[PDB]
């Protein structure tokens, strides 16, 4: 009844788990986290190629939101990190194109 | 083996962290940025120009001075899309089902 | 105030005089054998500091402490930024420039062509055609 | 209608967010197990540290009632500290959730008076530790602002370094402790300021002739210094 | 030109002592004074074209600060007056309740 | 932005929907829909912002804090959102 | 508010400057003049290929106006001169096809 | 060709435009538009011809003369045209 919210929070929890397992040197835990990361979402899958070709204001909004949630720059060489970044960005792009983001504190 | 890092060495720990299975870009850690003053500064400038709150909120835009995008997302686009297709089909790559695409990406990115 | 071409003029003018300049290109550098790469197409995302600065300076000229030079400069920068996108639209849409965008040619072909034979100016008609004779 | 069905993949798939969760829920996906962070390192109160204080290793006294059980830093750590990231290192000297010394004021004038007398800042008392990412963002913004202020300044990176050290030492919550770490870079900046001024305004002095025993031994080399 | 350099140095010293790095107008002011340093050996007419880009941001931040001060004064006055009126009403309520109170 | 205003927004939405019909509602009633959703969103953010900020903080600290242990950090937020919806839309 | 007029007068000033700088042997000044010559005008750019293929009365009108403003024949070998001539002719062609020219003194 | 005639032309234009409407004006009112513009152009040439001839002369002499120094040769013409327009169209 709240799938978008639920999957968002799950993704965030799994990202935190991946980071913790990486810090603690736990391949089993971090691979479990990678596998459990909601890869079966049709909306995000459909929005992935849309995000990969978007440009301008929408891209800047999604980049701002992604840098808010995850400002650390992932290693360009690690495809698992790259892919999880792409998945989260596609999720945010889907949410934004459904209901755009309002990032300013000033609003009415 | 992993010895304690004293408090005096933490500034070096932030920009030269130890090795992990998931490392960051140490060369790009000085380039990660996110301005908390972006929108306040924008509002101040617009109100000094002479606008109202509604006009300022309509003219507001999110910061472009943020962390740069990963170039892998533009260079390895098709490989990443294929890997994501494989993951969506094969349940996140359980028991080594996306190893083909992941190894191709790793080789392309690393080159020995 | 004049900066003489030949400060040692009765000596310098005779041997080693200055030549007539050449303004088509530098002529001291190699010739590029490839055209320029197509720049990224623009849009109104990039007129930030031109629009807001022109607004600023116009509001200040409305007060009067700004000036008119300032307005001209700001307005012309803003209009250049708009003209970028207008020119991009014209080039991408109007078909006559589709051939011109993908123009490629080399100095060997330029030297082997023979159109320079036909570069002679024509001749004005006779003044009797005015009276129809 | 169940609440939060799709929101606990950590529970459905036995994924622990940390070795403490692994130990608690018995997932056993951490090969190296878990050494629990004890309570005296998970929480506590600010204490005095210096040996030249009489109330050393004693809790800081406030106008309000506060638990006097102190945060105890890791003084005898184990040899292998497998996670040497900032996340796990900061726990040896500060609690991640902040100190347990925060007030709940029955009134606004008590807050006003404490601030006026220098005994309260919410920055200090109602706050957590800063994450490495936050620290890096702050440091990079400060460096950008300083470079814009003046590129041709020799004290630039020294100022940036004292900022970095304050952020890393969590000066919002332990300013005296952080200043104890950062005053060295402040001193270096203080030196660089004069070193720059004397280069800008040409300031020099008459050096005396060379001493008879400048060299300790005749066969010794006299390395020339500017 | 030497006295122009001295005036700009005085401006920079004064403004840097006045405005700290947290101040928003510091970067625009320093930029404007750096442009003045670039264009010392010039006339005001030639200098305007070059220093406009910094003076615009400086004037904007400046007027923003002024508006902030004005708004702060106004809001503080309003809040103070509301609080005092409420306190007076509470005092009169206490007075009537002390006229109604009963006992010894 | 207030609960009263959001409730009036949803009443406008429902009555205009009954006016339009089940076939052309999404076409005719977009502005009222956006207004209603924005008011409900203001209410939700106001009444559930503390829990969202707490989840954000736990996420920054990797759910290492005492209050992040378990699932209360998520269940509190979801319960707040569910309560807000049940209070607004019906 | 008067873009056509303004750009016309600017073009004329820059042509005079180019001729003067050529006479005075100033490559820097004359290249500045060439660079400052309103090459970013979408209307003139659109009218260029129209002028290059026009024929008859319109072409004769534009040739008459260009010979009025600039009767000297440019060197067939100097492409900068050729191009500035082309740009001015395209501008005049645009003005004429928007509002045709009336060149005769007799008119009512 | 006279200011009175041009003013009457523009009044014809505006009243016929109010008659036609904002949708078909450019279709219906072309002849009156051309007449009005031609009359305004006659007025402009008559009242600003001296400045145009002066600019033409300066251009022939490369702006080397005394009256060509500065920007008055252009500003005078633009001011004449602006004044004529402000006198005619509003």
């Amino acid at each position: 009844s709240s799938p978008h919210m639920d999957r968002l929070l799950g993704d965030l929890k799994l990202l935190a788990a991946y980071d913790s397992a990486a810090g603690w040197q736990e391949p089993k835990a971090m691979e479990s986290a990678f596998q459990s990361l909601s890869w079966d979402d049709a909306d995000v899958l459909k929005a992935l190629p849309q995000y990969l070709n978007c440009r301008g204001e929408q891209k800047r909004r999604v980049d701002f939101a992604y840098a808010a949630l995850c400002p650390r720059p992932v290693d360009e060489k690690d495809p698992k990190q790259t892919l999880m970044s792409l998945w989260m960005k596609a999720r945010l792009f889907s949410y934004d194109q459904k209901h755009p983001f309002v990032l300013s504190p000033f609003a009415a | 083996a992993a010895s304690t890092i004293p408090i005096s060495q933490w500034p070096s720990l932030l920009y030269a962290p130890p090795s992990s299975p998931a490392n960051p870009a140490v060369e790009a850690l000085p380039e990660m940025q996110f301005d908390d003053l972006h929108y306040p500064r924008q509002m101040l400038l617009c109100r000094g120009a002479g606008y109202s709150l509604e006009q300022c909120n309509r003219m507001a835009q999110p910061d472009a001075r943020v962390t740069p995008e990963n170039p892998a997302e533009k260079l390895l686009k098709e490989e990443a899309v294929a890997a994501i297709a494989c993951l969506s089909q094969r349940e996140g790559g359980k028991d080594e089902q996306c190893r083909y695409y992941i190894e191709r990406m790793y080789k392309l990115a690393n080159k020995e | 105030v004049r900066n003489q071409r030949y400060p040692a003029s009765p000596v310098q003018e005779i041997f080693l005089p200055e030549p007539v300049p050449f303004v088509q290109f530098d002529q001291t550098a190699p010739s590029p054998n490839s055209p320029p790469a197509p720049l990224p197409s623009p849009s109104l995302s990039q007129c930030e500091e031109q629009k807001d600065r022109y607004r600023d300076i116009s509001s200040m000229f409305h007060r009067g402490v700004a000036g008119a030079e300032q307005v001209r400069e700001a307005y012309n920068s803003m209009a250049k930024c708009f003209r970028r996108v207008s020119v991009a639209e014209v080039l991408e849409s109007d078909p006559a420039f589709r051939q011109a965008r993908n123009f490629t040619m080399d100095l060997k072909q330029a030297e082997d062509d023979q159109r320079y034979k036909q570069l002679q100016y024509g001749r004005v008609p006779s003044i009797l055609t005015k009276y129809h004779l | 209608s169940i609440l939060g069905a799709e929101a606990f993949p950590e529970l459905l798939s036995k994924v622990p967010l940390n070795p403490q969760m692994d130990e608690d829920k018995h997932f056993n996906k951490y090969k190296w197990g878990n050494e629990p962070i004890p309570v005296n390192r998970r929480t506590g109160s600010r204490m005095n540290s210096s040996i030249y204080d009489n109330r050393n290793h004693e809790a800081v006294r406030h106008p309000w009632s506060t638990d006097a059980r102190t945060f105890h830093p890791n003084d005898n750590p184990e040899a292998d500290r497998i996670n040497t990231q900032y996340s796990n290192m900061v726990s040896d000297s500060f609690p991640e959730g902040g100190f347990s010394d925060a007030p709940r004021f029955s009134s606004n004038w008590e807050r006003l008076l404490a601030y006026h007398h220098g005994l309260y800042s919410p920055e200090k008392f109602n706050s957590t530790t800063k994450t490495a990412d936050e620290i890096r963002l702050a440091v990079n913004d400060f460096a950008a602002k300083v470079h814009a202020d003046d590129p041709k300044n020799a004290c630039k990176y020294l100022m940036i370094e004292e900022f970095k050290c304050l952020q890393s030492a969590q000066a919002r919550i332990d300013p005296q402790g952080a200043a104890t770490k950062c005053v060295k870079w402040f001193n270096e900046w203080r030196q660089c300021a004069w070193d720059q001024e004397k280069m800008v305004k040409g300031y020099n002095y008459i050096e005396d002739r060379r001493a008879r025993k400048h060299k300790p031994y005749i066969g010794a080399p006299d390395l020339q210094y500017s | 030109v030497d006295a122009r350099e001295m005036k700009v140095d005085m401006y920079e010293k004064l403004f840097k002592q006045a405005a700290d790095l947290e101040n928003p107008c510091r970067m625009p002011g320093v930029a404007y004074l750096r442009c003045l340093r670039d264009t010392l050996t010039e006339t005001q007419s030639a200098r305007r074209s070059s220093c406009l880009n910094a003076f615009s941001s400086f004037d904007a931040c400046r007027t923003g600060l002024l508006k902030q001060q004005s708004a702060a004064v106004e809001n503080s006055l309003v809040r103070q007056n509301m609080a005092d009126v409420r306190a007076k009403a509470l005092f009169e309520r206490r007075a009537v309740l002390l006229d109604l109170v009963e006992g010894k | 932005m207030s609960v009263f205003e959001a409730r009036s927004s949803f009443l406008d939405l429902e009555q205009c929907a009954r006016a339009a019909g089940p076939q052309r509602w999404e076409a005719e009633c977009q502005g009222v829909r956006q207004r209603a959703l924005q008011a409900a969103a203001d209410v939700m953010s106001r009444e559930c912002g503390a829990y969202g900020d707490s989840f954000f903080q736990c996420y920054r600290h990797g759910f290492r804090l005492e209050a992040c242990q378990g699932e209360k950090a998520t269940m509190q937020l979801l319960r707040c959102q569910r309560m807000v919806a049940d209070r607004l839309v019906p």
